[PDB]
RNA sequence: UAAGGUGAUAUGAACCGUUAUAACCGGCGAUUUCCGAAUGGGGAAACCCAGUGUGUUUCGACACACUAUCAUUAACUGAAUCCAUAGGUUAAUGAGGCGAACCGGGGGAACUGAAACAUCUAAGUACCCCGAGGAAAAGAAAUCAACCGAGAUUCCCCCAG
RNA sequence: UUUUGUAUAAUGGGUCAGCGACUUAUAUUCUGUAGCAAGGUUAACCGAAUAGGGGAGCCGAAGGGAAACCGAGUCUUAACUGGGCGUUAAGUUGCAGGGUAUAGACCCGAAACCCGGUGAUCUAGCCAUGGGCAGGUUGAAGGUUGGGUAACACUAACUGGAGGACCGAACCGACUAAUGUUGAAAAAUUAGCGGAUGACUUGUGGCUGGGGGUGAAAGGCCAAUCAAACCGGGAGAUAGCU
RNA sequence: GUUUAUUAAAAACACAGCACUGUGCAAACACGAAAGUGGACGUAUACGGUGUGACGCCUGCCCGGUGCCGGAAGGUUAAUU
RNA sequence: UGAGCCUUGAUGGAAGUGUGGACGCCAGUCUGCAUGGCUUUAAUGUUUGAUGUUCUAACGUUGACCCGUAAUCCGGGUUGCGGACAGUGUCUGGUGGGUAGUUUGACUGGGGCGGUCU
RNA sequence: GCUUGACUGCGAGCGUGACGGCGCGAGCAGGUGCGAAAGCAGGUCAUAGUGAUCCGGUGGUUCUGAAUGGAAGGGCCAUC
């Protein structure tokens, strides 16, 4: 639902099997918290993957920049 | 699988590994409080300036802390009874305080949060030992001793 | 603009007007109870109850006026913990609800057809939800072409059933 | 009307009046007719709008082969023969009509499926808070006392007052028969009947929602509707049937 | 005692009792996309599910089939590399 | 405890007397030590896959305590217990009338049973 | 006894089917076998011994191959 940092999913799909099912798929990626900023100290977010794996290359502090300005 | 201890704890790296480091490990403990990290280019090369106002600190500052051991040793016996009773056995609890506050007896302070035992002490009145571990770099000895009342 | 005129089902009564503030029409205003986003709190809608200020006051009162919630900023206050935050108060802005269709987007059938039925169809239609405009959307090539070249998106006829 | 066949006692219609069912769009093909002719015709659009302009393009004058390719020929085969398909068939564009295609496609009609709302003012459970039960009967446990036991048990009376206890109004329910059956009544009336201090009965308000609820269980009940409620929508569902 | 409101009141449902089975508490199980709630402000003398249906005397043989419970050494075997 | 590189090993200072481990077609040689004048394969470094140990530091906590707060929610903090487990997301094998969509022919002296469909 | 005509490419003209299709077939071309030779042989005395299409598999071929040369894939022929 969240993964604050990136965008999220939750986008719905049919979960096809032999030819076919015409069923309905969902819910995605997971969450986390307790980040430590090098600043004060941390809030937990709850990002996802591709949420954690991002604040990486990134900040901490970027990755912050904005769930903060916007 | 790429940071910057400087400050080598056990890690296959000292003075902070300029190759393949661990990974992941890092993200919540290393870095956090312990010895942040981040080789990435911006951190790297600011590493570079170092690190004379850095490492002075092995040689003055090692000395501000080593002293430990020596100052704190031909210390007076520590008199500090735990309440020795019970047919045989204690009252007084023998855990982190009167360790290490068996110093301002006269006056010094310490931190309780240097403590070098394993195991809790078994509440007995005999020649508690007592390891101060001030910091890795330095270890001292301490001593508690436990009487009747 | 003007001799009439006081809306209609019915006059009638009592009247206003003929010159140029009587009507009547158009513009800008003034007023505009109670309910309703309803917003001071509550409530079986048009009812019930309060706090804090006010004027006239025969100076109890009448009514009036403000007081919802969020968001941005401002200043002041401010925990566990020095700090700092969390929280709190105040104030100025702003939102909130309606709305026919077209439009972007999130979710998304089945009857039906296949002369049965699962792939497939119906159809991304129905519907439900969010949002915005007067249109929206898209849009200045990591487009296409074929060794010639064209040159953002959009809409129309062809290419072709 | 439907049938092999109906005066048929097979179907439909009490009568009259008004309304009531092969349409429409585009595409394709024939027929008639008109224009022009190896050529016919424009589309959108422009517009001094039904003009005129616009020939992008569509069709035909060439066909054969799966195609490259060849071409009044061409495929076939190694074949130069034969055999298949072609070769001195005028088409094309309107207009009106016959048919077909896509559409609701002559008209009326299902039982149903799917989507979104409205319903626990009936009823089923449950929650909270209140109320009701004339009278008469039986008479448990416990106890007091006498007896009696070393002490109890045991017993006798008296007191005591229990119980999904007894009889029976209210109240609650429905086993039987008659009547009613275009009723007084879309389930009742009359005479009997069962429970009636209990898993009782009832007022008020609240909570469970449809593939869902509730159910001392019958598929019962969920507003005279229930093997999947009502209302609106997909919707002119589909109907090789009448 | 309950039941087919409106053709069935019964031998049917329920019942107290019995048995099997599950559940160590954030219980099993159920409602719920989740949060949360019921179970229960209970905790194995408790709660659930299944069957039998006071009480009396009882409840025999079969584990081949299916299901369930335990084992899991060996055979077969998914994604993944 | 497996395996990759590959690091150190055994095949492919000048005589005599001796000690040990090596294996056999066996009658033997190999091989350290005094006096005397590349692969077949093993260990350590490792890289990496396995089980199993323990730790805290992600993560849980429907334990306690402190604030927000004269809250049972929630959040922060301290502390405890659990701990790379649990649990979640993607993928994947089971099981799956719990639910859903359907199929389950015709001929026939009615139909069904039987029989037959070339 | 000798052999591979259970041949390859075509086919006048017929029979039989709603159709898909099925059957008969002299004769022609290339190469065969048997016979001295005329000639016979295009499977079995004849009539049952069978499965359309699609999706594919295998071999062959410059038929095609999306800028071009290839290739994948498609066609064509043979066959499962
Ligand atoms: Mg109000
Ligand atoms: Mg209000
Ligand atoms: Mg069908
Ligand atoms: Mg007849
Ligand atoms: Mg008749
Ligand atoms: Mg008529
Ligand atoms: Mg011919
Ligand atoms: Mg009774
Ligand atoms: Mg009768
Ligand atoms: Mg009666
Ligand atoms: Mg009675
Ligand atoms: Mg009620
Ligand atoms: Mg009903
Ligand atoms: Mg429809
Ligand atoms: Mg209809
Ligand atoms: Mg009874
Ligand atoms: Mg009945
Ligand atoms: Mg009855
Ligand atoms: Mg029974
Ligand atoms: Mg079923
Ligand atoms: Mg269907
Ligand atoms: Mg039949
Ligand atoms: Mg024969």
């Amino acid at each position: 639902m969240k993964k604050d940092i990136h965008p999220k999913y939750e986008e719905i799909t049919a979960s096809c099997s032999c030819g076919n099912v015409m069923k309905i798929r969902s819910t995605v990626g997971h969450d986390l918290n307790l980040d430590v900023c090098s600043k004060c100290h941390p809030f937990f977010t709850g990002k996802q993957r591709d949420v954690a794996t991002g604040g990486r290359v990134d900040r901490f502090n970027k990755r912050f920049n904005i769930p903060g300005s916007k | 699988m790429q940071v910057i201890l400087l400050d080598k704890v056990a890690n296959l790296g000292s003075l902070g590994d300029q190759v393949n480091v661990k990974a992941g490990y890092a993200r919540n403990f290393l870095v956090p409080q312990g010895k942040a990290v981040p080789a990435t280019k911006k951190n790297i090369e600011f590493f570079e300036a170092r690190r004379a106002e850095l490492e002075a600190k092995l040689a003055e500052v090692l000395a501000a802390a080593n002293a430990r051991a020596e100052k704190i040793n031909a210390l007076e016996t520590v008199t500090i009874a735990s309440k020795a009773g019970d047919e045989g056995k204690l009252f007084g609890s023998i855990g982190t305080r009167d360790i290490a506050d068996a110093v301002t007896a006269a006056g010094v302070e310490v931190a309780k949060s240097e403590v070098r035992l394993p195991n809790g002490v078994l509440r007995t009145t005999g020649e508690h030992e007592v390891s101060f571990q001030v910091h890795s770099e330095v270890f001292a000895k301490v001593i508690v001793n436990v009487v009747a009342e």
